[PDB]
């Protein structure tokens, strides 16, 4: 039997860099071509995999010491050292890079007084002992450090290979070393191409575990082709929503795994649009949001309606085992849509501008959840106008990063199992803040340190949703039919979600 | 991680 399968991917690929990497599909791959120090095992938690073993930490839980294993190499055989890992990081906090990803490392000292301009980027507190041994200090204890090194943002880069491309490192497969269980051999055009492959990497430390000579991927906008393609055996699996989910519900290949992934409406509110700078007009849309429509009936593949911005299965309390998502802060309420639509009405200019845009990625789904949102509006905000407008991903991620839209369908799978992953994006000046909301009091409660942390990080989300500074709408459940034949993928519902090292093909 | 695309 033939270690080979053709799968699927809902976008291109649009990175190929761990510094700028920040949307599922790129992660996906580079979750896949590459490897950082950490990988996340079944239960999604962190196992050594460039580290020989788990930090040793020191000094009141500040520093960690971690030691590369004999034998890591990039796919040209050259050992992975200490000092790419240092130099990648640098090359993150460094503003010169503008990396979407310069949040993740603010445990780290100095990240903080580099990203002010106090500091150069040589002061981050990253130090290489040797050629295998890594020093990190933190500025304060922080729990969920191990996880933020399994994830693509930390992964090393090539010395040599960043100094030769520089400006132009990931602009090809031409362009990039990497170092993981697979190589990138076959990808057109970052941003744009609908199918790549990547094979087996003969100079990975760990090949011996892997039996899968080649995968292929082809990207499904269409629910309809993929299922005919699946069928015909010209795909090992494909994605399902509404009525196909619905149909297919009840065979033997099809699965549905609840993922730790709020879709929202970002809303503009740097003052540019008049409306959604009005509180009122906000709460108005969170009220006229009919969720369970929208997953019983477009969806209908296991997804959830939201009850807040974190989504709920992700993060236990340590103390008492409780879900923090486990308060209904959002609900449908027609009548109070209403009503907070005729009060706003009443501080805003309607001659004006009566109308909204929606950006949405052009596929079938996201198309058809915009048309949804559409008609809820519409009908709870008489007057209001909204326009849908089904974009490429590419250009969807470029007018996200400029603020260049009204209302976004754009959503946030958390990176790690803690709330802050998603909490921290609605930060002041976090790159990940799309519509520009700023509440001082919410930046200071996601700083505690204390024994009420828990408590003090539910509190503001509860100011986020108060303030309605974004929309939550639904919980992401990822439904599909995959092949009997394939055996011991590895699916995460936080981080990059496959993960195909041991993958095989049986019969 | 961003998520445009949700199936
Ligand atoms: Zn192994
Ligand atoms: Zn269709
Ligand atoms: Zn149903
Ligand atoms: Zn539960």
């Amino acid at each position: 039997v033939e270690q080979v399968a053709t799968l699927t991917a809902g976008t291109p690929v649009q990175s190929l860099d761990p510094a700028t990497a920040v949307d599922q599909t790129s992660i996906t791959l580079l979750a896949n071509v590459m490897e950082g120090l950490y990988r996340l095992d079944e239960k999604n938690q962190p196992q050594p995999a460039i580290a020989a073993g788990q930090p040793k930490v020191s000094n009141n839980g500040k520093t960690y010491t971690i030691v590369i294993r004999d034998g890591a190499k990039w796919s040209d055989g050259t050992q992975i050292t200490a000092s790419d890992f240092v130099a990648a990081w640098q090359r993150v906090v460094d503003p010169k890079t503008v990396s979407p990803n310069v949040e993740l490392f603010s445990a780290i000292k100095n990240a903080k007084e580099i990203a002010s301009g106090k500091q150069a980027k040589d002061t981050l507190a990253v130090k290489s002992i040797g050629e295998k041994t890594l020093e990190i200090e933190l500025v304060e204890p922080t729990p969920y450090f191990t996880d933020l090194l399994s994830l693509t943002a930390y992964y090393p880069v090539q010395q040599k290979a960043i100094k030769e491309y520089g400006k132009d490192y990931g602009v090809s497969q031409k362009a990039i070393v990497t170092n993981g269980a697979f190589n990138l051999t076959n990808l057109e055009g970052v941003g744009t191409s609908d199918k790549w492959t990547i094979s087996k990497n003969k100079e990975y430390w760990d090949q011996k575990d892997v039996s899968m000579d080649k995968i292929n991927f082809q990207v499904v906008k269409e629910i309809n082709t993929g299922i005919n393609l699946y069928n015909d055996g010209q795909l090992d699996e494909a994605p399902l929503a509404g009525e196909y989910a619905k149909q297919y519900k009840k065979d033997k290949e099809y699965s549905t795994t609840l993922m730790a992934n709020t879709m929202f409406l970002e809303m503009n509110q740097t003052g540019e649009n008049k409306l959604l700078q009005n509180k009122n007009v906000r709460k108005a849309i969170n009220y006229a949001i009919d969720r369970e429509s929208l997953v019983k009936k477009l969806l209908d593949n296991g997804s959830v309606a939201s009850v807040g911005v974190v989504p709920k299965e992700m993060a236990f309390n340590p103390v008492n085992k409780k879900d923090f998502a486990n308060e209904k802060l959002v609900e449908f309420n027609k009548k109070q849509a209403e009503e907070y639509w005729d009060k706003a009405k009443k501080e805003i200019d309607l001659s004006k501008n009566t109308s909204l845009d929606l950006l949405v990625s052009d596929g079938e789904f996201e198309k058809k959840a915009g048309e949804f949102l559409q008609g809820q509006l519409q009908d709870s905000l008489e007057g209001l106008k909204v326009t849908v407008t089904p974009i490429p991903a590419n250009v969807f991620m470029e007018r996200l990063t400029k603020k260049d839209f009204t209302l976004s369908l754009s959503g946030w799978q958390a990176d790690y199992a803690d709330p802050i992953s998603f909490l921290a994006n609605f930060e002041t000046n976090s790159p990940m803040n799309h519509g520009g909301y700023s509440n001082k009091n919410y930046d200071e409660l996601l700083k505690d340190s204390s024994s009420k942390r828990w408590q003090e990080l539910k509190k503001a989300e509860k100011l986020l949703i108060n303030d309605m500074g974004v929309v939550p709408i639904f919980q992401v459940g990822t439904a599909k039919l995959e092949k009997s034949k394939i055996k011991n993928v590895l699916m995460h519902s936080i981080g990059a979600k496959y993960d195909y090292k041991k993958m095989r093909i049986e019969k | 991680l961003v998520t445009l695309v949700f199936v």
